[PDB]
């Protein structure tokens, strides 16, 4: 009765290898165990599942990865269903082969989309550069700009060269899009034509020191065609491609969407189990782990339970039957809550902890502090303020519930 | 508690037995060489029959 | 009961010393088959020599 | 398990000997004998009774077992010639000698006690007779062999007292298979291929060690390990190093790997059984093994042998001249040379060599194959071609793989069109 802390029994187990990581999981389902640490030198290479866990870090920063690529693609997550832990057997190594497909295409397909793209773009610049070009020892090159940078550009060729320069602008018919920002700019073509190699690294100086983009052009009209045609060639293949690279990157991401919850699910069980099992000890010749737990009296059959369970979905048949414990320290104070009496306990809890079966305040402080507060708060107007505030937060409790936790002000009240 | 005492008795007569069968296999493998010599001599004794026949 | 854990310490004990039975006859059956080999090696190696002199 | 609890039980349930002299069923001198093994305890006193009595000891024994029809007393006496001889090995020479006045082998008194009712009694039967033929210098042979391995195959595929029966009939081969001649002559039982469906049907860890042990005591002759390929053990038994948690399991999982790359009779089907554990994923089920350790270092040592001898077979397939030779025959069939990084790095440039010949195949293949794996594999390669490459794109533009592989990108199969994608974003990167 929670009138005064609840009964704790210490006690030792002798857990099977096999059947310890489906125990752990039952009984971290159960919910009603609390594992001693037996291992003072515990640390990440003392640690006796170094490569469980390492596994399951990294197959979370793969998770993570993923999951921030499907969130800027704004693709809405499934998060739907209630998962299991992941079998003692490691399937958890195929998981991870799935995880490193994943993590593998969209590296791949992220990285050829970007280069295609840019590939794309580049020669669509090209089609209009020689579209005009098309209409004209000397020499040239030709290229594109953004607009707004043609006046600066074309005073500093008239500079650079002593008053000699021959320059037409073009402008496109429309803008084109940044390789880089997305940005659709309504860019131009130009074409600079001058006599001898001297001119020719002038031009080319300012072309790069505006960032001009500079592209090859055949002397003549007629190989200009041939070459046109070859770069409608390359720009439909860019397309083709760009199209099943979009569509393979959709597919991935889709898939990853739903595979997410469960994987999530699946990875922080397996951690947490064999962060756990890292609590256990293993002596010079021993083969069943010791571990010991402190556990409620009354569920000391729950964690029994718990334990067959675990043998029952392995492939042994040893219970690790548990026995209570006599050289005791005080074991940890606890009390079972509810919705209504657990913030009336972490109010007392916040500023101490009972000792062991000691009288619990909290039961006294359900009314005693509701009193006192009414007492030196005490206004109707208010009084129904608060009232309709209250039941706002429980009859929209489930919708309610879904809500931010960084915001820990509203996370208190409610 | 008796139990892990008991169980770990077990468990160095365990970690015992399997280290001394280990010395006693690999000191009947240095018998292999001297054993070896009863076929040998064997050999010698049935190419020495045949050969006097043969003379 | 503590009988029912004394049962199950008895069960696990067997369990290891059987297992270390299992091992020694791991260990024996291979240290057997190296008896063998290196027994017919030092045979054929003398039984050659044998056979070259008679 | 339970057998040596019944053994107990029935070392307990002690017989009046004498009520069967009395009933005429059995002789005085048996009658007296069997008495004095209850009397003679110390081990001086039981090798003195049985080493000056030796016929009488064994006629004691046959007539017991075999005269009496009562369950209950032939698990004794069963019992007590089991005790006997797992006290010394050396014993089983006063039943051959007993065979030998009796102008007989000696398995023609055991072998009926195979047909009796009790399963307990039975196994106790193969328990002797396991002892009796692999430490006996005498045989078995033709149809007792033959009746023996089929009562052990009978029982073994039958796969909880059941199961714990099952181990005894595992034991009892385990001790068979100590002999080479056993070893040759259960080559020729089903029984190998019955483990195979046991293992695959997810028995218990006890029997997964009790019948893996018996394929490793086979993986130590040259013959049978050539001859054994039939069976796809490296598939099963690496499923088991994934799934079971037990390192005697795990030990002997890699000890029969080790006998397999160490005694085949050649090179060839020593590389085929690595190219086969490459395949089982075994070397990165070996690389998160390497870094544990254990009380037993023999795992570490088989473990480093393992990845050893895979990373032979990975090199040896990593040469040009293996590529080529697998481009040759049209193996397409996902050989780890296909994605060494290695191989590419370092050679891509070779299969420009007789006028783009390996390049021509890869773009015959993909021009002419119907089976996806093949056009997959051509594609893969294709891409990492280029990928290591990058000036055999116009090469690859120029025998036409560009269109052919941008085909194969809108292909039925997910893994053709994957891998054809992989090689057409490839081709499109730079001019």
């Amino acid at each position: 009765e929670l009138f005064r802390s609840e009964e704790m029994t210490l006690a030792q187990l002798f857990l099977q290898s096999e059947a310890a990581y489906c125990c752990v999981s039952e009984l971290e389902e159960l919910g009603k165990v609390q594992f001693r640490d037996l291992n003072p030198d515990v640390n990440v290479f003392q640690r006796k599942f170094v490569n469980e866990v390492r596994r399951c870090e990294e197959m979370d920063r793969k998770l993570r990865f993923v999951e921030k690529e499907i969130r800027k693609a704004n693709i809405p997550i499934m998060d739907t269903g209630e998962n299991p832990e992941v079998p003692f057997p490691r399937d958890m190594i195929d998981l991870e082969a799935n995880f490193e497909k994943i993590e593998n295409e969209l590296k791949e397909i992220n990285t050829n989309q970007e280069a295609l793209k840019r590939n794309f773009l580049e020669l669509t610049e090209l089609k209009f550069i020689l579209r005009k070009t098309q209409q004209f020892r000397l020499g040239f090159v030709a290229g594109v700009i953004n607009r707004e940078r043609i006046p600066t550009f074309e005073r500093m060729l008239w500079r650079v060269c002593r008053g000699n320069v021959f320059l037409r602008q073009a402008e496109i018919e429309n803008p084109l899009e940044d390789p880089v920002t997305g940005d659709y700019v309504h860019k131009s073509v130009f074409i600079i034509f001058f006599q001898g190699d001297q001119l020719k690294n002038r031009v080319k100086k300012i072309c790069e020191g505006f960032r001009a983009s500079l592209y090859p052009c055949p002397e003549t009209p007629q190989e200009r065609k041939e070459m046109a045609s070859g770069v409608n060639t390359r720009i439909d293949d860019l397309q083709m491609v760009l199209n099943q690279t979009e569509d393979h990157r959709q597919r991935v991401l889709q898939a990853a969407a739903k595979n997410i919850r469960v994987w999530f699910i699946k990875v922080r069980k397996m951690k947490a189990i064999y962060h756990t099992l890292n609590l256990c000890n293993i002596d010079v010749t021993q083969k069943c782990l010791i571990a010991e737990v402190w556990c409620p009296v009354t569920d000391l059959d729950s964690i029994q339970f718990a334990l067959r369970r675990g043998t029952e979905h392995s492939g042994s048949t040893v219970p690790s039957i548990l026995n209570r414990m006599q050289t005791n320290q005080t074991p940890p104070t606890y009390n079972k809550t509810n919705k209504f009496t657990h913030g009336f306990q972490n109010i007392v809890d916040a500023y101490g902890i009972g000792t062991y079966r000691e009288i619990n305040p909290a039961p006294y402080t359900v009314i005693t502090f509701p009193f006192l507060f009414a007492v030196m708060f005490g206004d109707f107007g208010h009084g129904i303020l608060m009232t309709l505030f209250a039941v706002w937060m429980v009859l929209r409790e489930s919708r309610i519930l879904s809500q931010k936790n960084e915001n820990e002000m509203f996370s208190m009240v409610f | 508690s008796q139990g892990i005492q008991q169980l770990l008795q077990a468990e160095k007569r365990a970690a015992e037995k399997v280290s001394e069968a280990r010395k006693r296999k690999n000191r009947r493998l240095k018998q292999a060489k001297e054993e070896a010599q009863a076929e040998i001599e064997q050999y010698r004794l049935q190419r020495e029959k045949e050969f006097k026949a043969k003379e | 009961s503590d009988a029912d854990v004394q049962k199950q310490i008895k069960h696990m004990m067997a369990f290891i010393e059987q297992e270390a039975n299992e091992k020694a006859e791991e260990i024996d059956a291979k240290a057997e088959e190296e008896f063998n080999i290196e027994k017919g090696r030092l045979v054929q190696t003398q039984r050659l020599k044998i056979m070259e002199y008679y | 398990n339970i057998i040596a609890a019944k053994a107990a039980e029935v070392r307990a349930n002690k017989v009046n000997w004498q009520s069967y002299l009395q009933g005429q069923m059995i002789s005085a001198e048996d009658c007296e004998f069997i008495q004095r093994f209850e009397m003679k305890r110390c081990s001086e006193e039981k090798q003195e009774m049985l080493q000056t009595e030796g016929s009488q000891c064994a006629k004691t024994f046959i007539n017991l077992m075999t005269h009496i029809s009562k369950e209950q007393t032939v698990q004794y006496i069963l019992t007590m010639v089991d005790d006997m001889l797992q006290e010394n090995h050396q014993r089983v020479s006063i039943f051959f000698d007993y065979a030998k006045r009796s102008k007989s082998t000696a398995w023609p008194y055991f072998l009926p006690m195979l047909n009796r009712q009790d399963p307990f009694t039975v196994h106790m039967a193969a328990r002797i007779i396991a002892k009796l033929a692999a430490w006996g210098k005498e045989l078995m042979e033709g149809s007792d062999l033959n009746y023996y391995f089929n009562w052990i195959k009978t029982q073994l595929s039958s796969q909880s007292d059941s199961s714990q029966y099952v181990q005894c009939v595992a034991g009892c081969l385990q001790l068979m298979l100590r002999v080479n001649e056993y070893r040759f002559a259960w080559v020729e039982a089903d029984g190998v291929n019955c483990i195979m469906g046991v293992l695959s049907n997810k028995c218990g860890f006890q029997l997964q060690y009790q019948m893996i042990f018996s394929i490793w005591l086979l993986a130590f002759s040259p013959q049978m390990c050539e001859h054994l390929r039939r069976y796809n053990i490296i598939p099963v038994l690496s499923d088991i190093l994934q799934e079971s948690v037990k390192e005697k399991v795990t030990r002997i999982i890699l000890a029969a790997f080790r006998n397999f790359l160490e005694k085949s009779t050649e090179r060839e089907t020593r590389q085929e059984y690595a190219l086969a554990m490459i395949q089982c994923k075994v070397l990165k089920q070996l690389e998160n093994l390497e870094q544990q350790k254990y009380d037993d270092e023999d795992i570490s040592e088989d473990i480093k042998f393992l990845l050893e001898k895979l990373g032979e077979s990975v090199q040896d397939l990593s040469s040009f001249d293996e590529y080529s030779s697998e481009l040759k025959s049209g193996r397409l069939e996902w050989s780890p040379v296909h994605k060494s990084e290695k191989f590419w790095r370092e050679n891509a440039v070779r299969l420009n060599e007789k006028n783009y010949e390996l390049l021509k195949i890869l773009t015959k293949l993909l021009e002419v194959s119907d089976d996806p794996q093949v056009l997959a594999v051509a594609a893969h390669d294709v891409g990492e071609y280029v990928r290591h490459y990058p000036r055999g794109k116009r090469v690859i533009e120029q025998l036409g793989g560009k269109q052919l592989v941008m085909n194969h990108m809108h292909h039925e199969d997910q893994q053709v069109r994957y891998n054809a994608l992989l090689a057409v974003q490839k081709l499109m990167v730079h001019n």
